[PDB]
């Protein structure tokens, strides 16, 4: 996930078309972060070290 | 548990601006967010803000916008409260509490989980 | 980044001259860019001047 | 301000169950059930008894317990007797990153 609430601007930049940039953020700040579950993890390298 | 302290009384006049303090004992005071609420005599409760200690963020509420402003301490570790361009209608009670728990992986601020309170002060002005 | 007090770390605040649809009124705009789309302008100590 | 809708009192009997209702907007009760209940007898703070919408504190009795449907809520209690007097609040997650709190309902146990 991305865990900031971000928020969407709108600038006109030249005729007709648009550009989208991020404004305000709304709520505390944090870190983006992925996750992976450790058993499963390494018990995938052991049987890759296995094979 | 744990028990926040706060300031004895507060007897003004408008125009003063007033500081509340909010001295945590028990817990680490960098652990949890420290949320701000306010309660008039006969009338319901109000919120007025939160603050998270580990980086100095802080909101308010839409109609205490400029007027509510509140700040940290590291040293000792209180909550510093100032209230600016105040009238005779902020004759009320202030309440520090503490909110949820500080994660740096997802947000916690508006949990209105307010597990300890401390005793409040009381704002008197006319 | 003084988003709502403190420091975000990742994303900076910046503001510049849009050259707008009618081309002689132009206008400040702000937005907030990631530091990864942000580069210095200059070498000097200027450090307040930016460019994509 | 809004500060949600909330009655002003709430009537009853000794044995009987009754309800403390809240309702608000969906952005405010229903969009998140980040609904929170607190307590105050008259002369002392703020009391913490529901968090999450329907779950209990430390040392809570579980004769009370929460609801929720839809953009409402209540502080639902079981078996009232007259240790229930005092004045009650609701709170819940706000509009952009606040919490928001009701106008109070008066407990009278008659
Ligand atoms: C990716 O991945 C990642 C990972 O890797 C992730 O992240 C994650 O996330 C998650 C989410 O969920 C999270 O979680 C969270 O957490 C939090 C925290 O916790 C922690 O802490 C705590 C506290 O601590 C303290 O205290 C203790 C005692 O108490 C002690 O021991 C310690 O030491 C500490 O101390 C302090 O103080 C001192 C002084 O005095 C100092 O010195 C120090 O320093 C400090 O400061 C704890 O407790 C915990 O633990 C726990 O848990 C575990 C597991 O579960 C267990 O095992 C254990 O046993 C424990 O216990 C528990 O449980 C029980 C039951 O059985 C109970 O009874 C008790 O009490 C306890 O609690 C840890 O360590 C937490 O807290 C949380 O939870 C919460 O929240 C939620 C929502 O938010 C809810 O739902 C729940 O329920 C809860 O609530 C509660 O709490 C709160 C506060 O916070 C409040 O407000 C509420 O109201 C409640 O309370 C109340 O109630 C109860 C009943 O009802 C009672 O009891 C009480 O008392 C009251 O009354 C959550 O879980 C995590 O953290 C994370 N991680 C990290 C690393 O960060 C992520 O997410 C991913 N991503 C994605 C995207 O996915
Ligand atoms: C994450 O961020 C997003 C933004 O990216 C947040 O989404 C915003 O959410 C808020 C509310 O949660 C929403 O605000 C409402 O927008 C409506 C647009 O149609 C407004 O009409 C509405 O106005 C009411 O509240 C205002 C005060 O905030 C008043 O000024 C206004 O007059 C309205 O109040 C009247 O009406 C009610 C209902 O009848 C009544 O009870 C009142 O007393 C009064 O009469 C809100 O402003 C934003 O539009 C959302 N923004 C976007 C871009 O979608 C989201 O909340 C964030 N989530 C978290 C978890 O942080
Ligand atoms: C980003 O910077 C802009 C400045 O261009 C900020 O906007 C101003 O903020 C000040 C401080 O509250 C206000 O006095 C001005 O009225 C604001 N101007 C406008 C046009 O809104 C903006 O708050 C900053 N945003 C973030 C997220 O840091
Ligand atoms: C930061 O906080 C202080 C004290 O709370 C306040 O007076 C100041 O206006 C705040 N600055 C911003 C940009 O919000």
């Amino acid at each position: 996930t991305r865990p900031n609430n971000n928020t969407r601007k709108s600038v006109r930049i030249g005729p007709g078309q648009t550009f989208y940039a991020t404004g305000d953020i709304i709520g505390d700040i944090k870190q983006a972060h992925c996750n992976i579950s450790e058993e499963k993890w390494n018990d995938t390298l052991q049987k890759v070290g296995i094979e | 548990q744990v028990q926040l302290v706060q300031s004895g009384a507060q007897m003004k006049n408008p125009g003063a601006s007033v500081k509340v303090s909010c001295a945590p004992s028990g817990y680490t005071f960098t652990d949890f967010y420290i949320h701000w609420l306010r309660q008039a005599p006969g009338q319901g409760l109000q919120w007025m803000g939160w603050m998270n200690p580990q980086t100095g963020r802080t909101n308010t509420a839409r109609n205490f916008q400029g007027r509510v402003t509140m700040t940290r301490d590291t040293s000792i570790g209180t909550a510093y409260m100032e209230l600016r361009s105040l009238t005779s209608d902020d004759t009320a009670i202030y309440y520090c509490t503490t909110g949820g728990w500080i994660s740096l992986y997802y947000d916690s601020s508006y949990y209105p989980n307010f597990d300890h309170w401390g005793q409040g002060t009381l704002l008197t002005v006319s | 980044a003084t988003v709502k007090n403190g420091t975000v770390e990742e994303m900076k605040n910046c503001s510049f001259n849009t050259t707008t649809e009618i081309r002689d009124k132009e206008k400040k705009e702000y937005a907030l860019f990631y530091k990864p789309d942000i580069v210095p302008l200059s070498e000097t100590n200027n450090t307040s001047e930016y460019r994509l | 301000q809004s500060a949600l809708t909330q009655p002003a009192s709430v009537s009853g009997s000794p044995g009987q169950s009754i309800t403390i209702s809240c309702t608000g907007t969906k952005y405010d009760v229903g969009s998140h059930d980040l609904v929170s209940w607190y307590q105050q007898y008259p002369g002392k703070v703020p009391k913490y008894m529901i968090y999450e919408v329907n779950k209990r504190p430390s040392g809570v009795s579980n004769r009370f317990s929460g609801s929720k449907s839809g953009n409402t809520a209540s502080l639902t209690i079981s078996g009232l007797r007259a240790e229930d007097e005092a004045d009650y609040y609701c709170c819940s997650f706000g509009g952009s990153a606040t919490v928001v709190c009701g106008g109070g309902t008066k407990v009278t146990v008659l």
